[PDB]
């Protein structure tokens, strides 16, 4: 399907960090430190898809894929981003929701979408609408706290394990309970995984945080590093961290004299 | 290898561990008879008062310490943050404290402390919570207490909680322990084992709210193997610190207690 | 010696166990393939069965004889161990004599079976000293297998969840079901309840019986006599447990049994 | 003390069963099966038994004779003491005459038994002057031993808690079970309740009687079929409460219970 | 018993005021004005037993008995005070409780203890633990208001009167209800009094307040006078007041041109 092709595009991000930038300067730094992508962002107040002149500028200043966010259910915003020819769209509950009853019909775009989730049904529901990639929403806000993120990764991975070993006869009732499409459930069982790239996001603040998500079994992380004291340094470390997550002596060195986190 | 981590913590009995956030202090702690130091980046009083997310401390500051004192060095690792722990084992600390004083990083699960060759200290507020941390691998329990208030009332509650049910357990009808284990929500083996031994099959300490010599000594008199202290928020860190140490090693000696508390200055 | 009782009870896998209240009933049961019988002389207060009766049954049959004790009534169990029963059922079907504690089953030579509604409960009876678990349903003579299916599914399902769970998360899992952590890891590594697991309660037909088996149980209890012709019904159920995956066998077995309960 | 003496009088009953009779016939039956004592009764409002009755029963047998007064019915008790029963049971099984206050048992020479469901209750009866404590079970003839067991357990249990308890913590313990601190402190030392402790409520079979004994009781109270047989069986059971072989032969063909 | 000896020591305070001091200056004033004792005190924040160097200094600057407070249930604090050889310890709910389930086992000390109370059972329970003296807690804080104090003295004295005239048969149930040891109840009945010195405290602020407590039937008062305008003057007056409580013309003169209370 054109869906596999999208699912396929999101696979080349496996093993990377995705940094959130709001200028060109910030994008040129994230790419330098080894980000495998940069997501373009505006930054209370209402938060929307960022200006195209800015998405244009970044797209140009870096050779890594460019992502941008669209408000949930704001399909016109997503049409614009597609038109600008960015590589990925993140239907992002981080900015101001625009439709509280419906998300984008992501099967109407060429672009591969990411959607956030807090549990398995949320992820399978986003997928069925046409998400080609998932991220465990976690603690939104700039709270620097991974708890909710760990909670959400844990719920997911664990829910999939329960599913994997389930009596086939019970999977129907299970599908009903998490409010997810049965066949995408049955799929997830067959593959013992969520049929799409699964990143962690929310509250990642230290090489250690990043390596924990990876050890929990994620495909990579998002980081939102510029509210720090040495963003290049810290960002390098998180890349190194994600790249060498099972290596404590490496993780130790990356964390050394890092300067203040948030 | 559990037996051995447990063992490694026996060396602490009659000890006064002290929280520190730099060499100067750690130097002050040993320079006063602190059996071990527990490096961080903020003391618990400041954590409560200044908010923010409290996480493992930066290696650097953990190394600059371990290289200023001869006594064992501990460090805190956010509950459930097994990767923060790792980074600590590597760096070569003596003990890791999976500390609820720092920002809980996993609400549903504690670090699996067995998967480590380094010994863990876990917080507790009652017997069950202690027998559960031990089963996860904790070698050395302590009381949650109340962190950053200078009020010792909660440590007392807890110490008493645990010693209490332990004594209840010691002399319980053998056929009634099963049920006791359910209500405690603790592993039946570990219970029976605490019954047989009449105490916590690991080193037990007091923590949270110890601010004066009398405090430290009350803990010891209540039945603790030592106390934790977070001392630098007082007037003359040295005197007070030496005093608290002296206090734990002469806990059953009022005359000395009076001596060691004499004009120590303003506490917290 | 626990492994010895656990090992003993295994000789029941594949079987149907019949509740009898007389020698005339224990016989019908053996002479129909009963692999063991469970004695009682049955509102009111229902207690251990009369020792005389038990002796009559024990003598009138070669199969292992089981008997009922009230929950927590150790002495009733001392007595039963004395008359030399092969198995003692600390059964909730009978008036509980202790609401807070169960017989300390590790003090007996005889093998104990207990009831359970979920994994945690089974793991708790086992740490106490049961050498065999039966998953109950209706405690009342209801002829309805619904609650029974609930508890067998619940049991199996948690074991399966546990079977594949991240080691780091078993501790908290043992907390949430209030079970001894090591019997829960034993159960994880084995992928199964460390003891024989029978279904009980509501079983009234070959289909009922055969469903429990297909659901993973090692055998079934039945209480048959509530019927039109118990001899035919009993063989039927036995055959049913014997040939549970064979639909043609089951159809024949069910044909013209008379009315059930 | 005159209390010590009273506590001594009940200690003769240690190791026995106390059958509850309401005629001469029953009291004879009960006596032959080896009942250590008998408690007189009549069976609405339940009262002290009729003194003619309590007198026929006293003459008819040679073992100690008890009788029930209503809770707080001090007069009723005065009467029993006068016609010279050996023990008085201020019994919640018959209608309560005072809801707020129990008989001030000290003002009596005849020794008192009182019921209890836990340790606080037992000590409180003792302070008022109970020389003997009997567990309470189901107040009805429910032939169910469950609550009975609960109450022996709670009692046995908190006493064990008590014995080992930090001395500084006993005051607060005294408060929480509403008990006189000085009886709590005695009990602690003695690692026992300073008086005879009989289970009662729902003993219907030898097994039941024996269970009570193995749980630590000093004896038991017992309320068609074959009474003499069953009675013998329960007495035999309390006398050999550790012999599963005897518990076995004892229970064989006792005919139907209640 | 060693308990009577303690009960006995507290009797020599009958008819006096006990002033609360925090320096030496304050103690030298209270003794001058005729205080029959001074209680040494620290002074939100956590409040503990005061420094021994200070308890030492007062003990020396005055010839009147010295009292000091220990936190409730802080038996080590009390061991220290005993060691310093002060005359009385007040297990004081005014400073920061240390054990909310247990008070000091006061039978383990040589020192006579005081404990506060709000009712009769509280007082009998403190006594049974080994209080050799009671004070009606009243309104803690520096509220200058006697209401709670009057409430608490009233409850006590009145509860004892009820007890005094009670049918002996009912005293059991009464003991149960106020949660007090029956034999100490039976005692209090025999003597128609609480078997220990009974002072008033909390909110005493004027000669009149002090004389009211005495007329209510107390053995004396505590006053906590230095938050006033002329502490010597006011303190003299309160001593005079307590000493001449049934003398209104005297009470009138003591109250005259007193300066500001609190």
């Amino acid at each position: 399907h054109p869906f596999s092709v999208k699912v396929g595009l999101a696979q080349v991000l496996r093993g990377g960090a995705i940094v959130e930038v709001s200028s060109v300067n910030q994008a040129k730094l994230a790419e330098s430190a080894g980000a495998c992508s940069v997501i373009v962002s505006d930054p209370g107040g209402v938060r929307r898809m960022p200006d195209p002149v800015l998405i244009k500028e970044v797209k140009r200043a870096v050779s890594v894929p460019v992502m941008a966010r669209a408000r949930v259910g704001h399909f016109v915003e997503a049409q614009i981003l597609e038109s600008l020819a960015v590589d990925y769209i993140d239907e992002s509950e981080i900015i101001s929701v625009a439709d509280d009853d419906h998300f984008i019909n992501k099967h109407n775009f060429r672009s591969p979408f990411i959607c956030g989730c807090r549990d398995t049904g949320e992820a399978l529901r986003r997928i069925r609408e046409g998400a080609a990639m998932i991220r465990i929403q976690g603690d939104l806000t700039a709270t620097g706290n991974i708890a909710e993120t760990v909670k959400n990764v844990r719920s997911l991975m664990g829910e999939v394990r329960v599913l994997n070993n389930m009596d086939d006869d019970e999977v129907f009732t299970f599908a009903k309970k998490i409010s997810a499409p049965y066949d995408l459930v049955a799929q997830t069982k067959q593959m013992g995984r969520v049929p799409v790239v699964q990143f962690a996001s929310g509250g990642i603040t230290t090489p250690a945080d990043a390596a924990l998500m990876m050890q929990l079994g994620c495909d990579g992380v998002f980081v939102g590093v510029f509210d720090g004291p040495d963003p290049f340094k810290k960002l390098r470390s998180i890349v190194q961290a994600v790249q060498h997550y099972n290596d404590p002596h490496v993780l130790a060195e990356m964390s050394s004299g890092l300067e203040n986190a948030m | 290898p559990f037996s051995v981590k447990v063992g490694l913590a026996q060396m602490l009995r009659g000890g006064v561990i002290m929280d520190v956030v730099n060499a100067e202090q750690a130097r002050i702690a040993e320079e006063a008879g602190a059996c071990a130091v527990m490096a961080l980046e903020r003391v618990p009083a400041d954590i409560r008062a200044q908010g923010g997310v409290a996480r493992m401390s930066d290696p650097q500051m953990i190394k600059e310490i371990k290289q200023a004192v001869t006594i064992p060095v501990m460090a805190a690792a956010r509950i459930g943050h097994f990767v923060e722990a790792q980074i600590l084992e590597a760096i070569g600390i003596d003990y890791i404290d999976e500390s609820e004083v720092l920002t809980l990083a996993d609400e549903d699960h504690h670090i699996n402390k067995h998967n480590f060759r380094i010994p863990f200290v876990c917080g507790c507020r009652n017997l069950g919570e202690a027998l559960r941390r031990i089963r996860e691998g904790a070698a050395m329990i302590r009381t949650k207490g109340e962190a950053g208030t200078g009020n010792i009332i909660e440590a007392v509650r807890h110490v008493r909680s645990v010693n209490g049910d332990i004594r209840v357990l010691r002399n319980m009808d053998d056929d009634e322990v099963f049920t006791f284990a359910k209500k405690l929500a603790a592993p039946y083996d570990l219970v029976m084992q605490t019954k047989q031994l009449g105490r916590l099959p690991v080193v037990q300490f007091a923590a949270g709210g110890v601010a004066t010599p009398a405090d430290a000594a009350l803990m010891m008199q209540l039945g603790c193997d030592g106390v934790f202290v977070g001392i630098f928020k007082s007037g003359d860190p040295a005197r007070r610190a030496r005093a608290i140490v002296q206090a734990v090693t002469h806990y059953s000696d009022p005359e000395m207690l009076v001596e060691v508390s004499c004009g120590l200055g303003e506490a917290m």
